[PDB]
């Protein structure tokens, strides 16, 4: 399994 | 505040004329993991035979799905188009043939009472190559034509497996679409009308550089840079990489806004037939020259368009 999506601040 | 997706399909507005309440749509793609914001439930494992569809090892399914129905929440800008819809997750495809474990995936999430079924699915052979898919088509005639399901495709992405198509020819007439050109085909995009294949654009609202092109491409939406939400209900906006964090993109993420606009029509126009909606999906998007082509289909969706403009309803069929 891939490592989980994440979330890139602006 | 909004992903660019969302005031770009003005999806706010949309929501004003519905929420997908009493459409379920199922998620033929690696699984999803739930949660309170993606609340899927188990609509079958078809890779491992145990196993129910909710795991998603794959990183996608999940995203795909979010963007479909995401809820809400008080402290982000991130909805998908159809956030009142049920989410049924059947995993059909991991990386972590498959035409055959597609024929069974469709007929089961129509089974299911799937009233929507997003694939991101698009397998590509060479035009020269013997295809045999008797029972992919009966699977999807039995879905659109018996169960009044719409089915939602992706036009696929460029890649090592899969190349490009050339323009139509513009010196034969009766090649409008360019049959005559193509090179790769695409399946289960070459389904389209039956089904509508969703291809990828840009926020500059151009095709997407990695958006498969064909005779069969029907309509296109946002499918780059985009936002959705993880596996814990939580914005997210890339999947770690090699050199560096890699952007959400893909036509399967693109189809995924147009099954949720589907579901949307769904709950409105509660009378209409799978080509009714498409009809209502294609006949309301933004046309390209020769208000056809392979890149974009009918042209980049309009949900508020959709969902207020009155068209004569095509065929029922």
């Amino acid at each position: 399994e891939v490592p989980p999506p994440v979330y890139i601040p602006p | 505040d909004r992903p660019w997706a969302n005031d770009y399909l003005r999806i706010q507005e949309a929501q004003k004329f519905a929420t997908g309440a009493g459409v379920t749509v199922a998620v033929i793609d690696t699984g999803v993991n739930g949660s309170p914001r993606v609340p899927a439930e188990p609509g079958g494992d078809f890779v491992d035979a145990a196993g129910n569809g909710m795991s998603d090892c794959d990183a996608h399914g999940t995203m795909t799905a979010a963007i479909i129905g995401g809820r809400p929440s008080p402290t982000d800008g991130f909805v998908g188009m159809a956030p009142d819809v049920r989410l049924l997750s059947l995993r059909q495809t991991s990386v972590a043939g498959s035409i055959r474990s597609l024929a069974r995936s469709v007929v089961h999430a129509a089974n299911l009472g799937a009233q929507v079924i997003n694939i991101s699915e698009a397998a590509c052979y060479k035009v020269t190559r013997r295809i045999d898919e008797t029972s992919l088509g009966a699977a999807i005639n039995y879905a659109v034509n018996v169960k009044g399901a719409v089915i939602v495709v992706a036009a696929g992405n460029t890649g090592q497996d899969c190349s490009q198509n050339p323009p139509p020819d513009p010196s034969v007439p009766s090649d409008p679409r360019g049959w005559r050109e193509v090179q790769t085909i695409v399946s289960p995009a070459w389904y389209d009308p039956l089904v509508l294949t969703v291809g990828s654009i840009g926020q500059n609202g151009q095709p997407s550089n990695f958006s498969m092109s064909g005779p069969w491409v029907g309509a296109a939406a946002p499918g780059e840079n985009l936002t959705s939400l993880g596996y814990d209900g939580q914005p997210v906006n890339a999947t770690p990489g090699e050199d560096g964090p890699v952007p959400l993109n893909g036509t399967s993420f693109s189809a995924a806004y147009v099954s949720g606009l589907a579901a949307l029509v769904k709950q409105r126009f509660p009378d209409l037939t799978p080509a009714q909606i498409i009809n209502r999906i294609t006949a309301t998007a933004r046309h390209p020259g020769g208000g056809v082509d392979n890149y974009v289909g009918a042209g980049v969706i309009d949900p508020v368009a959709a969902l207020t403009w009155e068209i004569p309803d095509g065929p029922e069929k």
